């Protein structure tokens, strides 16, 4: 089962048979060297993925797989918010639910059918006797039984301990076998005291077994459009997007430009960020939490543009209650944040943090 | 009784001054006005602002952080009122400073001062004051 | 047995134990009932003030309020709401006087009105409860004046609006009997019963005298709204019982709360509170003690309870402690609430057999006078 | 200390004190203890012109004094040296001898808070 | 012997035997001198707050100001007037926040200034003399803002007005050395002097780092606004004094206010006003105690004397009581004042001898902050 | 002596010879069975007084002479308050400054000159004997001698004991002899704890050995303009009582519209009431004090007119912190306080109170 399913999926995911034109596998876009995100430049720099046609962009930047494996499964909690899922706007209820999409996507690895991809996965004798030791003989001749198997692979193979090391410094700390330099350390203090502890912590209060540092909500902090990235997108300058309320099911206004709280692992390593790849600079990410509570002139400019953040993209349902905190991150707390977030980088990609 | 004396953290009364987590509470336990350990009493609101020590719970020999935080928009509730400074600096280390009213971020702008919420938010230590 | 602060240690000790979450946020009081009582806190005059709202059941403060300069409580006798007139100032206690009424969530206690009186009408004085009263319908709020004439102010609750002040005699106190009707007890020695309507002159009527001048009636009587018994004791713990239920005043027979052998030794009334009344049980409770004649103020370590037709005494407690105010749930089997402005502590005990159950200390500087929901 | 529910016993010699014989029906500070002193108001405060009366017997002279009280108001009540006498205290519906109201009527600047009461004698009692 | 009140007594007595009149009105609190002494009582973060004025020599109340939540007092040298930056809310403690400066009279203690502060920009904080300030001549009051970062507030007291708010670094207290210029103590381990001109950012100059990040420099120092000299005692009682009379940062030798054995039998500072300078003197003064290193919040038990230029031990008083607050006259031969949060009373003793002389109790609820005019 | 010199001025007192016509003596309006205030009818009824001509009205109610001779002589204190004097607006210095001015006053008694007046005391054998003893001889052919002397006479006599006995039952209670009824008791209370006590009592605190309800200061209550009265005495429609201003050397003008508090002493008998004699009933001098703290429409009408009181006559320097009290009078503590100025009434007086409402 688990052994082999998974050992399944690690063929699949660096499957280019698995893109109409051949030339993509996940690994592409979420490439392991890079914390499963994608290194490659397009039009938008690095802000969205381009799909297997060498044409099409995505309208957001590529997530990290790393750690995916510890978002519950998307649900409405007994306070009524949402939580979990996969997608940056949750459209995916788990892992399995998620693997499926980008290989019929048309923008990414554009398959037409599910039919196509049973073909592929048919002309691959070793896919033949793999397939078939896990879910029976002749499931690759059935188009249904062979995407779902495939998805059912790449999940199983996400939620294997190498996606999911920690074996971070962070880690390491918190197994006491070594210390947070005085800057990381300040920085985690700064952190579980300031807002960010609000949404990028599993849990209110107690200590998290395996912690992710994000609380799997949705919340829309208020960013604006990545103009060359919605430019390449071609997805047109009139569009809005709407996040967790795209997500069928969802109907519900107060959802409107939510997006689901990343994971900061390896944060350090997977720029540019936010759903839209707007900022390129981790620094700036952290930067852009002071519009809400400094009122310091410099606090409306992004460093990175010299101009004014932009309007949110959804100038609605802006958790105001978390971001305006009343209180300012000085130079300081930006940098003992910045020694913070660097140490949840997993152990592979510490040589990365450059 | 003896109060310069090291404090004796125990686990079994969340309303004396020595119970563990109350380890740099400074104002009144709001269990003792309608709250309770980590929820604030009704009328009042609870502020995001926190400052936070490592305390050590005699029970299990862990030390954990305690993020404490305010209810605010209360005159001050008179009952069970502590003071105590586990680690705690002076305020220009303000995330470990216990004078200040941690109000901020409570709703309506409240920022007087009527209980203090002791909840914890991580197993960890700190280099001033470590177990 | 386990104290609430060691039951609190052990649940926090195993939802740690079980890695068990929860989100920190504010709580909501347990919904009103019989055995809620609030004790107010004049502080002594301060300019401040505060309320305790407590489970009297439990023993354990569930929630307080502030208010300004010797606020008049109310507390609506269904549990739907409470409400007082407070008093503040622009500089603490000095500078441009607003007073108000608040109306408030029971259970998040958080105000629904907060209703200006025009030109500072409050009556300023130690805490009477029946100097500000709620009509029977929970839909006014009436509140003495003293100052330039005594006079009585309307508040319209529902409407969240003042509605008007009315001229009345040289009186004092008022107890509601109807959503437009109240007693007030005058200074010739009768009520007067004031009918008012949204504007016109008061229709003002006068009882007979129903004491001498040289008997001194308390200014803290036990008034059962949904009885219309008024309970009315003087210095010597006499009590007149006026029946106010058929909406005109009957006098009842006098009642001694003291035997002639302990008048002769000197036993009278004396605290704040001094009388409480039980509904249900039709019980008088009198704060005594052996004490001189112009002691009446000082606190009574005993209490008498009679029953309030036949002026039978049926106990005499010894509480124990320096009682200022005693008040009784309006439950069955109630509590006898005695606090002690000494003490600031309510202790809390069985009304049946006097024993002291369990008390709420450190409530606040001065606290003087307690509450209940008559809600059966 | 005292048994609080014995016969009040005037002394002549301490104002501070609450058996003092002129506070026989004083209610709340003594303006003594704030910085006023027996006849005066402390500083900042504001002197009723309202007053009420006892009879307060001055065992130095033999003779019972009319003593009308006066609020200093417009200050939170002093804390210090608080006291409650009723000496031939009548309820409120004899105010000229009830001591639970706050008498600040007629102080400057609508003062109405109550700060401490002073105690001069304005007659001789019969 | 006899006490004020006993001496009181026997005045009124002679006067009502001597016949003389005398018109019942306001008093003047006794003109500013160097043994007049404010103790603020914080009151454990209540809303509303008292200042005491103290005639110490006589150990008298001279006076009283109300304040609202935390306000800060500050007390002109010159004794020609006093201010508070304070804090009120239109409902006791919550709804909308007024932050404004009174300035008062000192001797009819009536407001001669209600300066209001815009947008609520005061610091809300456990008392910390320092964290409000008059500049030398008495013109301008500076006060701390915490949120949304440290920044320093203006206050014009001759035209009555707040001006604008400064940005500063990460840095904390407010020493000003001039009319247009103070100190702050930095995170970083600096202090920062700011210079404000009429407009425009102030110019900040930060001194060396002058304590590692593991020496904590407490939240009372000890400043002398006429001597330039902040005295600033870290948890251990090492002493940094700073010479601010130059205009820039001079950093004196550093000193140790308890032996090096005696910090290792325990001897740490605690308190809350842990440290008082006497200007004339150049005299330390510190509360001192035997006490666990995370117990400096806690009262003591004793004062330590030395002096300023060396680091010599002078005296070592037992104070005889809890001892949270002390600070001194500036007069010759001052006294030394011991304040008691828990007795609510100020000790008022020789700092010569340390011997207790007299004592005012019932000084609030908690009090923690005395203030001196330094006159001379 | 100080038999003789009295007794002297009890004969001026009742002497017609020391007005122009002869018709009047201080008897005439200070009438002894009247407490020496004025029963005769003038033309603005009892308010103000009728001169020898028979024409000439004053401006002023007369008030009584008794207790008088309790006045402190004209001063002013270190709060800087004037206190004491003769005439509503202390303008004599004392009885004996007082009592020479009804005499030359064209208004009163009317004589043209001190001369007149000693011509007049030489014409009577008695008069040269009596002033003779007690001045020495041909005292009274020095016009400035005799008319000096009558003045110390006049003054001497209203010092004695028949002006000021002490007698009143207020005086009787306070003695321990009797007691007051329950509504004198009550408005004996109302007065000492109540405004009136600011201004109608001699002490600030402690107390008076001889008491006259009157404080000696000068206060403006604020009152109109007695229109008949003005009338009467010809001074104009313009024309401006100042008080205490009028006083010659008082110049500062917070002192206009400001009257010596009277003693209340036989105030039930010496209607009608103020310095212009403007209210008529005892209660209704009481009542003008509820104009200024009650918020009832009647507070502001005069009960005698049933018309608003008026606009102050001097609007400005109103006793306005004494006054506004916060407090105003009920129907039952104006009927004590009225029940307990009757006990004010001298021994000999109180078969007057009798016609007066009640006693
Ligand atoms: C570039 C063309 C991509 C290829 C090839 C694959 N993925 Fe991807 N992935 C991409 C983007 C732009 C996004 C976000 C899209 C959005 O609408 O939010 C994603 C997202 C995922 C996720 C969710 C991660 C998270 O929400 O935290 C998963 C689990 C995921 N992708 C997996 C995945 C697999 C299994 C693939 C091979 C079949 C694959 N991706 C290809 C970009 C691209
Ligand atoms: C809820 C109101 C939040 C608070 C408070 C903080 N963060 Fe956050 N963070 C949040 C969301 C919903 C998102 C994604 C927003 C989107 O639409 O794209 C984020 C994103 C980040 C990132 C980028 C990570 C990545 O792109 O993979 C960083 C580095 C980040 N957040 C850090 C951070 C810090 C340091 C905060 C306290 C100052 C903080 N966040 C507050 C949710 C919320
Ligand atoms: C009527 C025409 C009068 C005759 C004759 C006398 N007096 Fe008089 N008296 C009269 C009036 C109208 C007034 C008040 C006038 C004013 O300007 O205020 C007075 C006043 C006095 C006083 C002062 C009393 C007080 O102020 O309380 C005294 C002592 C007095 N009068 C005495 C007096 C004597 C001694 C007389 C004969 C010489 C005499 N009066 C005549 C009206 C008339
Ligand atoms: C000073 C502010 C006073 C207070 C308070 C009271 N009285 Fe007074 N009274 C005062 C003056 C200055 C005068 C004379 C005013 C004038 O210009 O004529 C009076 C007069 C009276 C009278 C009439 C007496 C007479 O004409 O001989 C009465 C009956 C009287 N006042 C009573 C009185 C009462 C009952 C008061 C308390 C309600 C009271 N006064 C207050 C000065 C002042
Ligand atoms: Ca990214
Ligand atoms: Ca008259
Ligand atoms: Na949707
Ligand atoms: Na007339
Ligand atoms: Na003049």
């Amino acid at each position: 089962a688990d052994d082999a399913l998974a050992a399944l999926g690690a063929q699949l995911f660096v499957d280019p048979a698995l893109s109409r034109n051949a030339t993509q596998s996940c690994a592409t876009c979420h490439d392991p060297a890079r914390a499963f995100t994608d290194p490659r430049e397009g039009k938008a720099g690095l802000a969205v993925s381009v799909g297997d046609d060498g044409q099409s962009h995505g309208d957001r930047n590529t997530p990290t797989l790393g750690y995916a494996a510890l978002v519950p499964a998307f649900h409405r909690d007994a306070n009524g918010k949402y939580k979990g899922g996969q997608f940056w706007d949750g459209r995916a209820d788990d892992l399995k639910q998620q693997a499926g999409q980008p290989m019929l996507n048309p923008v990414e690895m554009a398959m037409p059918d599910r039919a196509a991809v049973a073909a592929r996965l048919r002309d691959d004798p070793a896919y033949r006797t793999g397939f078939e030791a896990l879910f029976g003989k002749g499931v690759l001749d059935d188009p249904e039984r062979a995407f779902d198997a495939a998805a059912e692979a790449l999940a199983a193979y996400q939620a294997t301990g190498e996606f999911s090391p920690f074996d971070s410094k962070y880690d390491r700390v918190m197994r006491g076998e070594e210390k947070f330099t005085p800057l990381e350390e300040f920085g985690y203090t700064v952190f579980i005291t300031w807002n960010c502890r609000l949404c990028h912590m599993q849990r209110k209060q107690g200590v998290a077994e395996r912690e992710t540092f994000t609380n799997f909500e949705y919340h829309n902090i208020g960013l604006p459009v990545n103009e060359t990235a919605r430019e390449a997108s071609g997805l047109g300058a009139d569009h809005v997007d709407h996040g967790l309320l795209a997500r069928p099911g969802i109907e519900d206004p107060a959802q409107s430009g939510r997006f689901k709280v990343p994971s900061l692992r390896n944060v350090a390593v997977t720029g540019p960020y936010m759903h839209n790849g707007v900022f390129t600079d981790l620094r700036t990410a952290i930067l852009f939490y002071n519009k809400y509570t400094s009122r310091r002139p410099e606090a409306k400019i992004n460093p990175e543009t010299g101009a004014p953040w932009g309007e949110p993209e959804v100038a609605r349902n802006l958790s105001l209650a978390e971001l305006q905190s009343g209180l300012m991150l000085d130079d300081g707390r930006v940098d003992a944040l910045v020694a913070f977030l660097e140490t949840l980088t997993d152990r592979r990609y510490e040589p990365l943090l450059e | 009784t003896d109060p310069r004396a090291k404090w004796v953290p125990q686990d079994n009364d969340i309303q004396a001054c020595d119970y563990w987590r109350h380890c740099s509470i400074d104002g009144n336990i709001c269990d003792c006005s309608g709250g309770s350990l980590t929820n604030c009493p009704p009328g009042t609101k609870l502020a995001t602002a926190s400052w936070v020590a490592s305390c050590y719970n005699p029970t299990d020999g862990q030390s954990y952080l305690i993020a404490y935080r305010d209810c605010c928009g209360y005159n001050v509730s008179g009952r069970c009122p502590c003071l105590n400074t586990e680690g705690e600096l002076p305020v220009y280390r303000p995330e470990f400073a216990n004078d200040i009213i941690w109000c901020f971020g409570a709703e309506d702008d409240a920022m007087t001062y009527h209980c203090t919420i002791s909840p914890i938010v991580g197993k960890a230590s700190h280099h001033h004051h470590h177990h | 047995q386990e104290t609430q602060g060691q039951a609190a240690a052990r649940a926090a000790a195993a939802d740690l134990a079980a890695g068990q979450d929860d989100e920190p946020r504010i709580l909501e009081a347990p919904a009103p009932d019989a055995r809620r009582v609030y004790v107010n806190d004049p502080a002594h005059f301060a300019a401040v003030t505060q309320q305790f709202v407590i489970d009297g059941e439990a023993g354990r403060v569930i929630g307080m309020i502030d208010g300004g300069f010797l606020p008049n409580p109310v507390v609506a006798d269904d549990g739907s709401f409470i409400a007082h007139a407070s008093t503040v100032f622009s500089r603490i206690a000095r500078g441009e006087r607003t007073d108000y009424v608040e109306v408030f969530d029971p259970v998040t206690l958080l105000p629904t009105a907060d209703i200006e009186l025009p030109d500072a009408p409050r009556f300023l004085v130690g805490t009477y409860p029946w100097m500000t009263s709620l009509t029977p319908d929970g839909k006014t709020l009436l509140f003495y004046q003293f100052s330039p004439a005594p006079a009585v102010g309307v508040v319209d609750l529902e409407g969240k609006a003042f509605k008007r002040m009315l001229d009345v005699p040289d009186c004092y106190h008022i107890f509601p009997t109807a959503p437009d009707t109240f007693f007030m007890h005058c200074r010739d020695g009768s009520l007067a019963k004031v009918a008012f309507g949204t504007e016109g002159t008061p229709e003002i009527t006068h009882t007979e005298v129903f004491h001498p001048e040289d008997e001194f009636l308390i200014n803290h009587p036990a008034y059962s709204q949904k009885a219309g018994r008024l309970v009315w004791p003087t210095y010597t713990g006499k009590i007149h019982q006026i029946d106010l239920s058929s909406g005109d005043a009957k006098f009842l027979p006098a009642v001694e709360a003291l035997t002639e052998a302990e008048r002769a030794d000197g036993w009278r009334p004396g605290g704040w509170q001094q009388v409480a009344y039980h509904r249900a049980l039709d019980r008088i409770y009198l704060l005594v003690d052996q004490r001189d004649e112009w002691r009446h103020k000082t606190a009574s370590r005993f209490v008498v309870v009679l029953d309030a037709k036949t002026g039978e005494r049926l106990a005499k407690f010894e509480m124990g402690h320096e009682i200022d105010s005693i008040n009784v749930s309006q439950d069955e089997k109630p509590l006898l609430y005695a606090l002690s402005t000494g003490d600031k502590t309510l202790y809390i005990h069985d009304a049946e057999s006097g024993e002291e159950l369990r008390s709420v200390n450190q409530l606040g500087h001065g606290p003087q006078v307690i509450t209940t929901a008559d809600m059966g």
